[PDB]
């Protein structure tokens, strides 16, 4: 897709879940995708019920 | 009416988690009370929950996402409240496959007709058709703002001939209908006509059905009983509170100049009047943490601003990334004896959020001054206590704690946790209990009695917050400040106590112990049943005063042969053995 | 540019000498007036030209008595009414016979409130040729036009040139805009037949465009330049976060427009609004000043004429003098009338005796004006008020005095301590014994442009030579409020306890003195004098240069405590080894 792996001096960006993706988009623009117990922009917070 | 979101492109879980979190987010949604995010969508997705979406409070986000419509039909009014990029109200990138099987083709946002702040940033789609047959300056607000429509399809149908070259896609049911741009010179707003005396009200947004205060889709500043004004009645009168004018503050909130706020300004203290509280004319300013704050944990850079803080102005969270450090941000790890910090605060007026506490820590004692928690501000919604996943914690420890003044409470997932079962939660948790306690997944009633694990026999069919006594919420017979016991000592005992609203005091130190009836009924010299040294009018000493200072100078008395004092003559020098002049030392 | 004009009505001028000067000093350069414009009673051929500049009128405007041909209010766009001249009027013109020939309003197109009344002006052409239902609001109004047409004069019809026939004045620049009346739709206001033409929601005379920055006057507030419902608040509240902040684009509500900060001798207020008296259950405090809440039960306020139960009082007398005791700050104004030194046979009232005007001794400041025509002739001045400081002047005799003096007789003034009128003229006249008023620097009390000082029939200024009435030599740059060494405003020497001298007694002389700033003050009783040196640094026992009888260390002392203490060999105090 639209999606790259960060590299070693940006993997820090996500925490508990650590999966961190680049935008392909001329500004940096992080994601990460969270394991199911969390969320947030970061995957910091727990999810909820 | 349901709560936005915050996640900034990021998601969570699989295709299908993702789907089922947005779904049931704003399943039957109106008003989003926040930012409307839709990311990383599959084709195959039913978004036809989302036509129920009238109005958003911050941005509208959809991003590198792959499905032919938006289904946003009666959305009228983006506020902008919350921008993307400091810029952007509307936010549209990347929506199509790479591999072009699927892609975003029509947005469907007929009924959009305000945006209150922000621009409009649509770029990289390459199977998005008519985002150049739109006329943004009609619906966007701001004159200043930036506009950023371009790269966004190739081959694309024209419009509609019934359209007049403007429309949201290949038909007469898209049409766009203009409200701004078509209006009489006099008007500088939206209208409902072509006449000068067809024009919208200046306090409505989104369009108006006539040109009276009531008449009006949405509100853009207070809401008072179905008309759009500025402010709200002044002095009948209302108060200002949320968008909305009432009759009444709540009572969770402190009223500053008819406004009903979170926290006083600056300049001002919260003082207690009648059942409400008012902003006057400070204290340490010992702000909080969370949503509005300007960081979302406690951690190793932030604790220290509570050093003697007893009233924290906001909401108190702790999050795993401020205890086991963040190398994002180059921070420590939070150092676990540095929480102690927080047994001087008595009130927080937002919420209280644990989500981790240190593995060696099976108790929340630092929490034990801990006496109010306000509703002022709720964790996401309804809730104002969440303590969740603290898997070495067996009790909960708020030994203080006796009101929630709003908000619901979320105790789940804790595996030890085991006291909480007795804790009657009506006397704690202000108003209705039945609806809002979600507590769940802790450890089970039958494993935590069958071990032992229940409160002395002493504490009060309220319930407890742990093991022993001083935990309780209230105690069967008397306390002795924290600790509950079975008796006072009164008519026995080494030292002797008297009775005041159920708690034992001593008796003062020169009371003589009674045997078969009370010692005293007050801690004062004067509140014993008889005096156990001497006596100097009603209040009992340990000797006849010497060298005394009065209205008349010295004062000297002499004892009795029953032990009461009497004034020695005027004329002696450092006291007497009796009342005349040759009694004199 | 902004005035608030007079009270007046009918009444006659209080000095027929000045009234023309009254009405150019608070009018001359106006624009807009804050209360109501009232021209009445002027001569044949009176110098009106000072009125061209006037635009809008708060009030109502009166004109009447007068003996000239036209008064020169063709810029006058708006009438607003916020003060009716009687029963539902905002336009009055009254026996004005000479007379007035002309109304000339060339510009006025808008009465907010009021009706027209226009009776007995055997000279005035056009009052019936006006379509006055134009220039009323849109909005409800009675709208009572009560037109004389007995003229008595062979006037013109409208020029040749003048669609309709409707015209304020013989000439063709004379003629009535209609702006109301022939608009399209719904319009209040309007350039022309076209709905293309209608002026903006918020226009009230009129309009040069479409836009709310086009009007010729605006209906609610002018914001800078733009017409607006609402002025911004100070403060303003985010729903969305539940907070109240400052607005940095804030502004106060003055009359019909938004200001920064409120003009001078008024009070703001935490809603923005200026003031000049405080809502209930408030108090003023300075900083400058401003209207505040009371947290708990206010203090004790005293108060003069015109406020509070005093409100139907018209004079000080004996029957409400002792109102006045302890009082420092009066909020109200303080008049002495022909009846409160006279007796009263209806109320049963004694007349004030100058013992009882005494009451005034600690007053140090007047929110309203002071106006004093009778005062008892055992006083050869007004030293009662040596200690008044300020006249805010708030509250204005007859809408214009804060300060008249009429038919006393006084030889000087005596105001010692007066510093400061904050508003209003002052009038002094018919005084044929006062001498002392072109030797007090009245410019130095005046705050406001539109302030000066009328005044005829005193003592000439050749007699009080004559008579060698004149300021003490040490009065600096001969200013004084009469002849004695205790009534200068300021002096070039010593000021002892206000009374200015020549030498302070520090190096020579049977009591000795010291020097602090520009006043001479006495030493303690138990400093040595030292001949032709300094014999005290200030009015302490332990301040001494030497001491006139024994040293006890911290201090000089008369004699030696028993403490007890002996006088040893150097003539100072020790404590005593027995005790
Ligand atoms: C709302 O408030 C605004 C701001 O206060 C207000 O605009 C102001 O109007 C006055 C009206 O006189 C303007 O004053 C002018 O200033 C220019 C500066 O060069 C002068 O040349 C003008 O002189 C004319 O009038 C004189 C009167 O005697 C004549 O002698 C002369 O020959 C000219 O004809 C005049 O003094 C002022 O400049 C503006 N201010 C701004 C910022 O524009 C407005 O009128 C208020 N009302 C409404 C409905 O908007
Ligand atoms: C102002 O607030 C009132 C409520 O006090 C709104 O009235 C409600 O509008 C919703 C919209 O679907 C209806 O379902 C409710 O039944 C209405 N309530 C009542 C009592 O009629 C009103 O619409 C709001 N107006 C604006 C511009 O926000
Ligand atoms: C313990 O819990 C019970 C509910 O299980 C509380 O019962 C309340 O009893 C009062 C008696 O007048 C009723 O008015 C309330 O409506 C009852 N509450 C509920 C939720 O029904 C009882 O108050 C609690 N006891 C203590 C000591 O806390
Ligand atoms: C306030 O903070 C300082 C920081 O060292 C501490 O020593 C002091 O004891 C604190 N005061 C109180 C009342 O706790
Ligand atoms: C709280 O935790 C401490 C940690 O050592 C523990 O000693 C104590 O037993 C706990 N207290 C209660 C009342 O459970
Ligand atoms: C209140 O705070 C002090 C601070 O050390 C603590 O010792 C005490 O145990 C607390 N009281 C309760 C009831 O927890
Ligand atoms: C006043 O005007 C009316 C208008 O018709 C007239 O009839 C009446 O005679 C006039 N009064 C006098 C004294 O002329
Ligand atoms: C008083 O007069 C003297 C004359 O030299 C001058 O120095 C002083 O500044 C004056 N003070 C005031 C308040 O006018």
């Amino acid at each position: 897709s639209h999606l790259v792996k960060c590299a070693e001096k940006e993997k820090t960006f996500c925490v508990n879940g650590g999966e961190c993706f680049m935008v392909k988009s001329n500004p940096s623009r992080y994601l990460c995708k969270c394991p199911n117990e969390f969320t947030g922009d970061r995957c910091q917070n727990y999810v909820m019920a | 009416v349901c709560p936005g979101t915050l996640n900034g492109l990021s998601v969570t879980g699989d295709a299908e988690n993702q789907y089922q979190t947005l779904y049931k987010l704003y399943e039957r949604c109106e008003v989003v009370m926040g930012n409307l995010e839709i990311v990383l969508t599959g084709h195959n997705a039913d978004l036809s929950f989302l036509q129920w979406i009238r109005e958003v409070t911050g941005y509208v986000l959809v991003a590198m996402n792959e499905f032919s419509t938006l289904p946003l039909p009666n959305l009228r009014v983006v506020r902008g409240t919350q921008v993307y990029d400091g810029k952007f109200a509307i936010f549209v990138m990347l929506n199509y496959n790479t591999n072009s099987s699927h892609a975003l083709r029509q947005l469907r946002l007929t009924q959009l007709t305000e945006i209150l702040s922000g621009g409009v940033y649509i770029e990289k789609n390459d199977k998005l058709c008519h985002m150049d047959t739109i006329d943004w300056r009609d619906i966007v607000r701001d004159r200043d703002a930036e506009i950023v429509v371009k790269d966004n399809g190739r081959s694309c149908p024209p419009c509609h001939e019934v359209c007049k070259g403007r429309c949201w896609g290949p038909g007469s049911e898209d049409c766009q209908t203009l409200t701004k741009t078509i209006c009489a010179p006099q008007c500088n707003g939206h209208c409902f006509g072509p006449n000068p005396n067809q024009c919208c009200h200046d306090e409505c947004a989104g369009g108006c059905s006539g040109p009276q205060d009531t008449d009006c889709f949405a509100c853009r500043h207070f809401n008072d009983s179905g008309a759009c004004v500025p402010r709200c009645p002044q002095p009948h009168t209302k108060y200002q509170y949320g968008g909305v004018c009432v009759a009444s503050c709540p009572h969770n909130f402190v009223v500053d100049q008819t406004s009903c706020v979170r926290a006083c300004p600056p300049d001002k203290m919260e003082v207690d009047k009648n059942g409400l509280k008012m902003c006057e004319p400070c204290p340490k300013a010992c702000e909080g943490t969370g949503s509005g704050s300007r960081f979302q944990t406690v951690d190793s850079s932030n604790i220290d601003g509570f050093v003697n803080c007893t009233k924290i102005l906001g909401n108190l969270d702790f999050l795993i990334t401020g205890l086991n450090g963040d190398p994002w941000h180059k921070i420590p790890a939070l150092d676990p004896e540095k929480l102690n910090v927080f047994r001087t605060v008595r009130e927080i007026t937002g919420y209280l959020n644990i989500q981790s506490w240190p593995p060696h820590m099976h108790n929340f004692s630092v929490f034990s001054n801990l006496t109010t928690i306000g509703g002022r501000s709720l964790y996401n919604r309804g809730f104002s206590l969440l303590i969740m996943k603290n898997l070495n914690v067996t009790s909960l420890g708020f030994r203080s704690l006796k009101e929630i003044s709003a908000g619901r409470i979320y105790i789940s997932a804790n595996r030890q946790l085991c006291y909480h079962h007795s804790l009657n939660w009506t006397k704690v948790l202000r108003g209705p209990t039945e609806e809002r306690l979600d507590i769940k997944h802790n450890r089970p009633r039958r494993d935590c009695v069958a071990e032992g694990k229940v409160c002395d026999p002493l504490c009060s069919s309220g319930g407890c917050w742990g093991p022993g006594p001083g935990q309780c919420l209230s105690c069967r017979n008397y306390s002795r400040g924290g600790v509950c016991v079975t008796h006072c000592n009164f008519l026995n005992g080494e030292p002797r106590e008297f009775a005041h609203e159920a708690e034992c005091f001593s008796c003062h130190p020169e009371c003589q112990p009674m045997e078969g009836t009370a010692t005293c009924n007050g801690s004062g010299s004067d509140t014993c049943a008889q005096c156990a040294h001497f006596r100097d009018g009603p209040h009992c000493v340990s000797s006849c005063p010497h060298g005394v200072l009065g209205a008349k100078g010295p004062i000297y008395k002499y004892p009795d042969v029953q032990n009461e004092c009497r004034p020695c003559h005027e004329n002696c020098t450092q006291g007497c053995k009796g009342p005349e002049l040759q009694d004199c030392l | 540019q902004v005035c608030t004009g007079t009270d007046m009505k009918l009444r006659l001028p209080a000095s027929p000498e000045t009234h023309l000067d009254m009405l150019r000093h608070l009018y001359q350069g106006c624009q807009v007036v804050q209360g109501n414009l009232e021209l009445t009673y002027l001569p044949t051929n009176a110098s009106l030209s000072f009125l061209q500049d006037i635009q809008e009128v708060q009030g109502y405007v009166l004109i009447a008595h007068n003996q000239v041909r036209q008064v020169p209010l063709q810029r006058l766009r708006i009438v607003r009414g916020t003060q009716l001249f009687e029963d539902n009027y905002a336009l009055a013109v009254l026996d004005n016979g000479g007379g007035l020939r002309e109304l000339q309003l060339r510009s006025l197109t808008e009465i907010l409130k009021g009706g027209v009344l226009i009776q007995r002006n055997p000279q005035l052409c056009y009052q019936d040729t006006i379509l006055w239902k134009d220039i009323f609001h849109k909005n409800n109004q009675l709208a009572l036009t009560l037109i004389d047409t007995n003229r008595s004069r062979a006037c013109h019809p409208c020029s040749p040139m003048c669609k309709g026939s409707r015209c304020w004045g013989e000439s063709s620049e004379d003629c009535q805009s209609l702006t109301r009346t022939v608009c399209a739709g719904g319009c209040a206001r309007c350039k022309g037949p076209l709905p293309t033409d209608c002026c903006h929601e918020q226009c009230a005379a009129g309009c040069t465009g479409p836009k709310h920055s086009d009007c010729l006057a605006c209906l609610h507030f002018n914001h800078s330049g733009i017409c607006e419902l609402h002025c911004p608040a100070l403060v303003t509240y985010n729903t969305d976060t539940f907070e109240s902040m400052p607005n940095p684009e804030g502004r106060y509500t003055f009359g019909a427009s938004c200001v920064t900060a409120c003009p001078y001798n008024y009070l703001s207020t935490d809603v923005g609004s200026c003031t000049l008296v405080c809502p209930l259950h408030n108090q003023e405090v300075t900083a400058t000043q401003r209207c505040e809440k009371c947290s708990k039960p206010c203090a004790r306020v005293c108060y003069g004429l015109g406020m509070e139960h005093l409100r139907e009082v018209r004079a000080v007398t004996s029957a409400n003098i002792q109102e006045f005791a302890g009082c420092k700050k009066i909020f109200g104004s303080l008049a002495f009338l022909p009846e409160s030194f006279d007796g009263d046979p209806a109320s049963n009232t004694a007349p004030l005796q100058p013992e009882q005007l005494q009451v005034f001794e600690t007053l140090e400041e007047i929110t309203g004006y002071l106006y004093i025509s009778a005062w008892p002739d055992s006083l050869p001045d007004l030293s009662v008020f040596q200690n008044l400081q300020v006249i805010r002047g708030r509250i204005l005799h007859n809408g214009a005095y804060s300060l008249t003096l009429q038919g006393l007789g006084i030889s000087w003034l005596g105001l010692r301590s007066l510093r400061e009128l904050g508003s209003g003229l002052a009038l002094i006249h018919h005084n044929t014994h006062l001498c002392f008023v072109h030797t007090v620097p009245w410019d130095q009390l005046f705050r406001n442009p539109h302030q000066a000082l009328l005044h005829t029939a005193n003592r000439p200024e050749d007699e009080c030579v004559g008579e060698g009435l004149a300021c003490h030599q040490l009065c600096a740059r001969g200013h004084c409020w009469g002849p004695g060494p205790t009534q200068c405003v300021n002096c070039s020497q010593f000021l002892r306890g206000q009374e200015c001298v020549e030498e302070c007694r520090v190096l020579q002389g049977l009591p000795r003195e010291y020097v602090n700033a520009r006043h001479c003050l006495p030493c303690h009783p138990e400093c040595q004098p030292q001949n032709g040196s300094v014999t005290c640094f200030g009015p302490e026992a332990d301040q001494c240069v030497a001491c006139a009888h024994y040293k006890d260390p911290p201090f000089c002392v008369a004699r030696c405590p028993s403490i007890w203490k002996f006088p040893d060999e150097e003539g100072a105090c020790q404590p005593c080894p027995i005790n």
